[PDB]
């Protein structure tokens, strides 16, 4: 009971560093789709002043 | 559930464990107030708890030893813990045995042959006792025939298994917990 | 019933993707690493060519 | 072929004489409450752990 | 059989602590959700002004 | 998408082996400005140093595998490869170099598996950062001859072996009983009637 | 002297691809530029042969 | 050549695999059982009675934690996969080709010798004795075998030879008349002349492959002497045998239980390699066992009886692999060096001359 | 069952309870006077105290040793419960290891496909050895395919597996009461 108790606990503060890391690598990939948005409208409008 | 062959502190702990079982069912099915809940769900929060009263002994010695002397629409907190509190502590609701429910399907079973017809079983349900709404019967016959459409008869044997089965992983599942609490400095 | 639903939506089980299905997201990941790769070797191939 | 086992003799063991030989009735009723739900305390922070 | 008072009955603080945590993490989502309420709120007037 | 996501991951890849560099020159400018007295650091704080360093450079050993396995620039390719290739010789370089500072407890181990948790732990990453899986371009990369040798082999095992199939590791079992058809036959009829018996009188 | 080749490298590939623009080069393929300057060596040893 | 080799079954396509594939992990409290190892050798310091800490020091220091099989994977592939798969590497590092395993019977030597050859693309010529019984009966079959391996790697790069059961042709010599085959053991003369000659190019991606299953059988200082280094695999520890525990059945694709105590499996089945467990997997759960899995749950029992089947490792045969690691490792031999003191002096040594 | 290496006050908790047992074996076999049963369920009651006595065994050295100093078509409670304690103390007639009936039915199974023709297992059981009557073929047969009709093969690790456990759970049933039980000063 104790030895699973200690592993448990490893384990799982494992698992939290992995989803801290997780969160941070979705934080700047969303960031990043905003930027990827953002040049996209910017090719738009460049699209229709060259149009124009 | 409750052990009255205990120390006085095991007594105080296991009352106290009934109110916060009893606390934690409330809340999570209070739908909008928090410390109000439908009496409806009562005898539901009891079966989340273990306790087996019948409808009859519900209505007659459950809600009126809780509700309030002014109707309310719905139960709180304060008559709720008090009363299964109580009711564990004296057993009052306990279901029988699982050797009653093989001697009750033995009884609908008047030849022995090990199974009963569906149609007998829901000629029971909802002409006596307690009779079943029609949408419980096909759920019985659901899990009895274990989601057989087609199915005619049920083994009677194979689903009290079950049924027992399962309720010992649910009083498992509720008992854990039934333990700690300690008083308070 | 209700302790799977906290189990999948507060997150007791994970929810296990089975690569054999169509549209498991390693499959969207190995294909577009197969594209990707081929693209090397086709840059590789016409780079030579160009040189 | 089957190397049968030796039908070795049986453990019989010896108790050994550790702090398990102390004191009477009244004091192990008193240890009784001293191990009786706690080790649960340990049990049950592994399963806390585990749900975590 | 050492079964209620320093061995095997402190399940009770299992499940009124995994409560506690659910309690506690309950009101942490919520403001949370407040907080994407209120993120959703201001990206939907950006995006909607921007129509 | 891979394009751009791969630049960043060599931009990155790259930020940790310059850190890297100004890190470890680091102390030779310090040396120099300082180079009149003796040294007096323990193996402990080297230790910490090359483990640290072993662990950047192997985090920059994952990006850049990762990148030339996906990095469509044949131009590019070229640099990735042979700066990865370099990566990886100082990274052996820097175990080894751990390896004989593992003079840890007032000793001379001079083993081949320092132990680097304690700093794992206090640089706030799993164990699994550790990993190095092989790379799998060695077989791309002048994958002709290799080709052509399994090809040969393949056509000689056909020659002889008449089977194509990679063999997988026959254990052989100890659970064989030396034992002709009629004494299992006996066994098994013992066993029938022994159980047969057994549900007659239990009727 | 590794540690010099991988520094150099990175300093050479700063230079020379970090300072190039793929916007009008979309697709990330070689660059007309690069194949001329690395491809000098080639032409100008097979006139010095043959010279 | 290569012919004839295809038709002596020398070399063989072993199965691909990846080094990814050894499931380990991180030496967590290695460190920790460092540290313990050591406090325990100086409270055996402290100790009065001379016969006691004679017995204590005469079985093997258990308090070193053996080397993590994260460890294991890391040196590996630094070693094989980099100077193999890559000759620059090759160049710029040390100039090794000779590798030496011990380790129990399918602890995993050739799960890594599968991931090496599928990774690096290589052929591997097996001339171990029980891969090539029933083959050679003379020392010129034996000779000619070795040197054709021998040009086949040189000429076919990358190549990579593994043997096992090297205890027969280097064990212990005064030891009773093992029933293997005497013309193994003379394997050593010409391996013998062949490492003294410095045969493969150090920067020929060639490597030879030593993995036995008994270490002690072996002469320590050949094999300390012979080989560019070794590698000692431990048995399993409870994390890392469990999380193997859960992959395997995770393989036979069986269903997870929430309430299962895994440590507790890991407990009963300590002392077993990596191969009985494999075996004990594989034995449990059968065709028509795989698809009842679902109307009956996994049962601890079931592996009760499997664990027994498969080969047994006693204490006495981990205590011996660790001596055995740290003697040819010479780890022993830092032990006795940070010991002696320096006060003993080098006086009188001529007047017993008669 | 019995454990021969027990403390000699745990040797004769054993016996007696192996005593009663035996008895109340034979009060089950006892059809018209107790202390007297038909010899042809000699081997049947050695089932029930552990034993799987082969015919041939039984018929060569179980029969003549029951047996009195004439022969007698029943057999007396004096002269079985002696024998019948010996016996199981001994485990002379003991089921074998059930590795050695894997063993066995993987021999049958030449191609090691992990089954077994019903027609083989028949001519096997019917041609070799002990031959068996149609009635206990068809009992194997039956209880091998778990009562299935539509089988057409048995395998034989699934059977054995089950018939190991029926065996267990028959002994484990036949021993209960054995921790109650107290010997008889």
């Amino acid at each position: 009971e104790k030895k699973l108790l200690a592993f448990y606990q490893q384990e799982r503060q494992k698992i939290n560093y992995n989803w801290i890391i997780a969160k941070k690598e979705l934080e700047d990939k969303k960031s990043e789709l905003i930027n990827k948005e953002r040049e996209i409208q910017d090719l738009q409008e460049n699209h229709f002043m060259t149009l124009n | 559930m409750y052990d009255p062959n205990t120390s006085q502190t095991e007594k105080q702990k296991q009352e106290e464990f009934l109110k916060l079982k009893i606390q934690e069912a409330f809340n999570l099915f209070v739908k909008d107030k928090k410390g109000i809940v439908d009496k409806r769900e009562i005898p539901y929060i009891m079966r989340y708890l273990g306790q087996f009263p019948s409808e009859a002994q519900v209505r007659d010695a459950i809600l009126p030893e809780i509700e309030e002397d002014e109707p309310s629409e719905f139960i709180k907190y304060s008559k709720f813990e008090p009363y299964m509190l109580k009711v564990l502590k004296e057993r009052e609701y306990e279901p029988d045995d699982p050797e009653a429910l093989l001697a009750a399907f033995k009884l609908l079973d008047q030849e022995g042959k090990g199974y009963i017809e569906i149609d007998m079983m829901k000629t029971f349900l909802e002409k006596q006792g307690i009779e079943f709404r029609e949408q419980e019967t096909k759920s019985f016959i659901e899990f009895a025939t274990n989601k057989d459409p087609n199915a005619t008869v049920i083994y009677y044997e194979d689903y009290i298994s079950r049924l027992q089965a399962f309720t010992d992983k649910h009083i498992e599942s509720v008992m854990k917990g039934y333990n700690n609490f300690q008083v308070k400095k | 019933d209700i302790r799977e639903e906290e189990l999948l939506f507060l997150g007791m089980k994970k929810v296990v993707e089975d690569p054999t299905l169509p549209e498991s997201q390693y499959k969207q990941a190995q294909n577009k690493r197969q594209k990707m790769k081929y693209i090397q070797e086709e840059h590789e191939q016409e780079f030579n060519d160009e040189i | 072929m089957p190397p049968k086992k030796a039908k070795g003799k049986k453990k019989k063991e010896e108790e050994p004489d550790d702090e398990y030989k102390s004191m009477t009735g009244a004091d192990l009723t008193q240890t009784l409450e001293k191990l009786k739900e706690r080790v649960n305390e340990m049990r049950t922070n592994r399963n806390y752990i585990q749900m975590d | 059989a050492r079964i209620k008072d320093e061995q095997k009955v402190v399940t009770f603080n299992k499940k009124k602590l995994i409560t506690y945590w659910r309690k506690i993490m309950r009101i942490a989502k919520t403001e949370q959700l407040k907080n994407e309420i209120d993120i959703y709120s201001q990206n939907n007037q950006r995006e909607l002004d921007s129509k | 998408m891979s394009n751009m996501m791969y630049n960043m991951k060599w931009q990155e890849a790259i930020n940790d082996l310059m850190e890297q560099v100004t890190l470890e020159y680091l102390p030779l400018e310090q040396n120099e400005q300082q180079l009149g007295m003796k040294y007096k650091r323990d193996s402990s704080e080297w230790f910490h140093f090359w483990a640290t360093l072993y662990i950047k450079y192997i985090d920059i050993y994952k990006k850049l595998e990762d990148c030339y396995d996906q990095l469509v620039h044949p131009q590019k390719r070229v640099l990735l490869k042979e700066m990865l290739e370099n990566v990886i010789v100082r990274l052996c370089e820097t175990k080894s170099q751990v390896v004989k500072y593992n003079t840890q407890y007032d000793a001379t181990y001079k083993s081949d598996y320092p132990n680097l948790d304690e700093l794992v732990m206090d640089l706030k990453l799993t164990p699994d950062c550790l990993d190095i899986p092989i790379p799998r371009y060695f077989r791309e990369e002048d994958k002709k001859r290799l080709d052509e040798r399994n090809q040969i082999l393949d056509a000689l095992l056909l020659e002889y072996t008449d089977t194509k199939e990679p063999q997988e590791e026959q254990y052989e079992d100890q659970n064989t009983l030396q034992a002709d058809m009629d004494t299992a036959i006996r066994i098994i009829q013992r066993y029938e009637r022994g159980r047969q018996g057994i549900e007659r009188a239990n009727l | 002297p590794i540690v010099l080749k991988l520094q150099e490298q990175i300093e050479k590939h700063s230079g020379e691809w970090s300072k190039r623009d793929e916007t009008n080069n979309f697709e990330q393929k070689h660059e007309t530029e690069l194949a001329k300057m690395l491809i000098k060596p080639v032409v100008e040893e097979q006139i010095k042969q043959q010279v | 050549i290569l012919a004839g080799l295809v038709e002596k079954r020398v070399a063989k396509k072993l199965i691909p695999a990846s080094l990814m594939d050894l499931k380990g992990e991180q030496n967590v409290l290695g460190k920790i059982q460092e540290i313990q190892a050591d406090e325990n050798l100086k409270k055996t310091e402290a100790l009065t009675d001379a016969k006691l800490k004679k017995a204590q020091l005469e079985e093997p220091s258990t308090k070193m934690p053996d080397p993590s099989i994260a460890q294991i994977r890391q040196i590996i592939a630094e070693y094989i996969a980099f100077p193999l798969g890559s000759k620059y590497a090759k160049e710029k590092l040390d100039k090794m080709n000779y590798f030496f395993f011990m380790g129990p019977r399918g602890s995993g030597k050739t799960l890594a010798v599968r991931a090496l050859a599928h990774e690096c693309n290589a052929i591997v010529l097996d001339i171990s004795p029980s891969n090539i019984d029933g083959q050679y009966t003379d020392k010129k079959q034996i000779d000619g075998m070795i040197n054709s391996a021998f040009k086949v790697a040189k000429e076919f790069q990358p190549a990579i030879i593994y043997c096992e059961d090297f205890e027969y042709i280097f064990g212990q010599a005064k030891k009773k008349k093992s029933q293997v085959n005497p013309l193994f053991a003379k394997m050593k003369k010409p391996l013998m002349d062949f490492k003294k000659g410095k045969f493969f190019e150090p920067e020929d991606r060639v490597v030879f492959i030593g993995s036995t299953n008994r270490p002690w059988d072996c002469s320590q200082k050949e094999i300390k002497s012979f080989f560019d280094k070794k590698i000692y695999f431990p048995f399993p520890n409870y994390g890392t045998r469990m999380l193997l525990f859960k992959t395997f059945l995770e393989q036979k694709k069986v269903p997870l239980p929430d309430n299962f105590p895994i440590n507790t499996i890991a407990h009963i089945t300590e002392g077993w390699s990596a191969g009985s467990f494999k075996m004990a997997i594989d034995r449990v759960f059968t065709e028509r066992r795989l698809q009842k899995i679902n109307e009956e749950q996994i049962k601890l029992s079931e592996f009760i009886g499997p664990l027994s089947n498969v080969p047994f490792t006693s204490k006495e045969e981990f205590k011996e692999f660790k001596k055995f690691n740290q003697v040819v490792t010479g780890l022993q031999a830092n032990y006795e060096a940070k010991k002696a003191p320096a006060d003993d002096q080098k006086g009188d040594k001529n007047k017993k001359k008669k």
